[PDB]
RNA sequence: AGCCAGGAUGUUGGCUUAGAAGCAGCCAUCAUUUAAAGAAAGCGUAAUAGCUCACUGGUCGAGUCGGCCUGCGCGGAAGAU
């Protein structure tokens, strides 16, 4: 998964969630859309 | 494998540094020394250069002598006063910019 | 048609005017004809919603102050530099 | 209009004899004989005249060869012989290109044996006109 | 790149970016981009944002440039002692205050106006916001 | 909020005994006893159970929706019982059961023996199929994840352990 | 927002076309039947596709959607005894 300061919803199948003290991007459709440290 | 090696491709012509020349000086050996100020990157000795004026290239060549003061250093960084001269270049005019670029080879594979 | 609630301003100068902006209000003036200039305070959030329509700056406005309906028209509006906000508006008796 | 499992339509023209380079084995992989395509197509279609290209459904599961019945051609193929120019697209919107009248492609559109959308005759008149004006023609109707 | 064709003088002092802006609204076009933050905009910065808005819209409508550098800014090169005159002008900048409209646009939808100015806004150093043509 | 507002219903034979925050649910197939968070208040009345918040808590309604969903899954768990069907795929993948332990061979150098905790019972009707069954929605999910944890499918072919409702989307092998 | 369905006709859309029947290409982006369905949304085929989506019916039955102003916080945030 990519990791970078800004995170954005790429496709409609992506979803923004909040785990611990870090924002993440969960995308079931495309695993390339996974992101950290949002 | 023998075939793949045979290939000689260099896919990079990225600029090493870009510099603008001002206040030309006269030299006996090269015929001219163009005072320069590097705005970006690092200027090197044996790396080829592209001399252009008003976005079109007036002249082309490879540096023979890179000399600042009497030091004659082989490398000059950006925003440091620099000096330049080359053979077979007759006319030095202010406002033009010289683009130096390194040459690298990507290499090739067969398929 | 446009009803705006208003009140007479007690104090004047920038000192009072800057205090009104922190309290979600802003200064104003009504002039024209034989009647003298009157200092007016208006609500920020109420006037901001009304001015969004194009009919605010064209049609005649009826300001209510101290139980008195005075008909005026909008002349000039000083908007805030960058934020979508207001500073002061000039009204004309008509 | 039934289900999946072998329902396909492709051709080059009705007048052709099914040669190899235009279609040949590139029609697909079925199991139905390509020689027998020149038997039941050449029972009905060749009987009078073969002007325009015609597609068709397969409908085969367990038994030997194709059991289908042929249907009508498209409306695009009617824009060449009985209308005007064959292709001449070029730049469709830079100029008027060509043209079709109200009487043209009226009696030709109703030559379809048995297939339509809706019972109204006035509805189907301008339904088949839909394939026209796709190439940037003018409407004089 | 935007720069003066001629000037009365070669160089200018540092000055300051104190005080507020003048042009609160878009006079020429319909929609535009306002400067929220306080700073300066170079010739390359002004050039870069103009390309991105034009690249998104392709070829339609019109773009007005309300700003312009006007101010020669010098720099001193490396391995040089302090003083010994003033440096040479590497680039031109504009003093931007809060309230300045930077760019404008007309003859397009409001949806694409947000997209073009958002891409242009990212190239800018200072914070910016969308603005609409207010009547009167 | 929207979940917790709905009353959950207990069928005939289901005894619900509430000593405190702990809730014992029993029925036909097994017996479970969870512990609530303490933020939620549960009320037993008639043939149903109802949930809601309590004063002096920030979370409030959001915890009541879980407390319903945990106790609702227990009602289906004790009476009906959940099922998790995990099929093996590919060459040299066989599954069997010997008592409480499941013996699985996922093409490894040694056989993998997985112990089933609690009262979870399983059976293999087909060699490539495994059918898990249990009265807890917590344990049947967790135990099913442990079987898939040994062999996670690579999506070039789709071999290995997968769930029945899961879909494995494969891709091409690129080019030389 | 879930769930049970439909997902079309001109039309396999003419086409500088080997092949195109929506897709990097071509162009307009018009036009029938219909509760509603685009010459158009896609993981993506040797071409049919297999499938799902915009849009719409039934089910369920009361709030729901995301811009604006603003307080205090979150990631961005890795240095050597």
């Amino acid at each position: 998964m990519k990791v970078r300061a800004s995170v954005k919803k790429l496709c409609r199948n992506c979803k923004i969630v909040k785990r611990d003290g870090v924002i993440r991007v969960i995308c079931s459709a495309e695993p390339k859309h996974k992101q950290r440290q949002g | 494998a023998a075939m793949s090696g045979m290939l000689s491709p260099e896919l990079k012509q990225q600029i090493i540094g870009l510099a603008e020349v001002r206040d030309v000086f006269k030299s006996p050996k090269f015929g001219a020394i163009a005072g320069c100020m590097v705005t970006e990157g690092v200027v090197k000795r044996h790396n080829p250069i592209r001399v252009l004026r008003d976005n079109v290239v007036i002249y082309e060549g490879e540096l023979e002598s890179l000399r600042r003061f009497k030091d004659d250093v082989n490398e000059v960084r950006n925003g440091m006063e620099c000096g330049i001269g080359v053979k077979n270049y007759n006319d030095v005019r202010t406002g033009d910019v010289i683009e130096v670029f390194e040459i690298i080879e990507i290499q090739r594979t067969i398929a | 048609m446009f009803t705006i609630n208003a009140e007479v301003r007690k104090e004047q100068g920038k000192g009072a005017s800057r205090r009104l902006r922190a309290a979600n209000k802003f200064p104003a003036i009504i002039y024209g004809g034989k009647e003298a200039p009157l200092a007016i305070e208006l609500d920020h959030d109420k006037v901001m919603n009304m001015q969004a329509k194009a009919e605010f700056y064209s049609e005649v406005l009826t300001i209510v102050v101290d139980g008195k309906e005075i008909k005026v028209k909008a002349q000039d509006v000083q908007r805030h530099p960058y934020k979508p906000k207001l500073q002061h508006i000039d009204f004309v008796r008509a | 209009a039934k289900k999946v499992q072998a329902y396909v339509k492709l051709q080059v023209a009705a007048g052709m004899a099914n040669p190899s380079p235009p279609v040949g084995p590139a029609l697909g992989q079925q199991g139905v004989n390509i020689m027998e395509f020149c038997k039941a197509f050449n029972a009905k279609t060749d009987s009078i005249e073969k002007g325009l290209p015609i597609p068709v459904v397969i409908t085969v599961y367990a038994d030997r060869s194709f059991t289908f019945v042929t249907k009508t051609p498209p409306a695009a193929v009617l824009l060449k012989k009985a209308a005007g120019i064959k292709s001449g697209s070029g730049k469709p919107n830079k100029d008027k290109v060509g043209k079709i009248s109200r009487a043209q492609l009226q009696e030709i559109a109703q030559t379809k044996a048995a297939d339509m959308t809706g019972a109204d005759i006035e509805a189907m008149t301008r339904s088949i006109e839909g394939t026209a004006r796709s190439m940037g023609l003018v409407v004089e109707d | 790149m935007l720069q003066p064709k001629r000037t009365k003088f070669r160089k200018m002092h540092k000055g300051r970016n104190r005080g507020l802006a003048q042009g609160t609204d878009v006079s020429f076009g319909s929609f535009g981009l306002k400067a929220v933050g306080r700073g300066r905009l170079t010739a390359r910065q002004i050039e870069a944002a103009r390309r991105a808005m034009t690249r998104a819209v392709k070829r339609q409508g019109k773009i007005w440039i309300r700003v312009f550098p006007d101010k020669p800014i010098t720099e001193k090169p490396l391995a040089v002692r302090m003083g010994k005159g003033k440096g040479n002008v590497e680039y031109w900048v504009a003093l931007i205050q809060p309230g300045k409209v930077l760019y404008e646009m007309d003859g397009v939808p409001e949806e694409l106006a947000r997209e073009a100015f958002k891409l242009a806004a990212a190239k800018l150093p200072i914070k910016t916001t969308f603005v609409t043509k207010t009547v009167m | 909020s929207r979940v917790a507002k709905a009353p959950v219903v207990v069928p005939a034979g289901v005894d619900v005994k509430i000593n405190g925050q702990v809730i014992t649910i029993k029925g036909k197939n097994g017996e479970l006893t969870r512990t609530l968070n303490d933020a939620v208040e549960v009320k037993h009345a008639d043939n149903t159970l109802t949930f809601g918040p309590r004063d002096g808590y920030a979370d409030g309604w959001a915890q009541a929706g879980t407390a319903r969903a945990l106790l609702n899954s227990m009602v289906i768990g004790v009476t009906e019982g959940f099922t998790k069907k995990l099929q093996l795929v590919g060459v040299g993948y066989r599954a069997a059961v010997k008592g409480n332990v499941i013996n699985l061979s996922l093409g490894f150098s040694h056989p993998v023996d997985h112990q089933l905790p609690a009262g979870i019972t399983a059976e293999c009707p087909t060699q490539t199929e495994i059918v898990l069954k249990g009265a807890d929605k917590q344990v049947i999910g967790q135990v099913a994840a442990d079987l898939r944890a040994y062999r996670r499918p690579e999506p070039y072919k789709g071999k290995g352990v997968r769930y029945a409702d899961e879909v494995v989307r494969t891709k091409e092998a690129k080019k030389k």
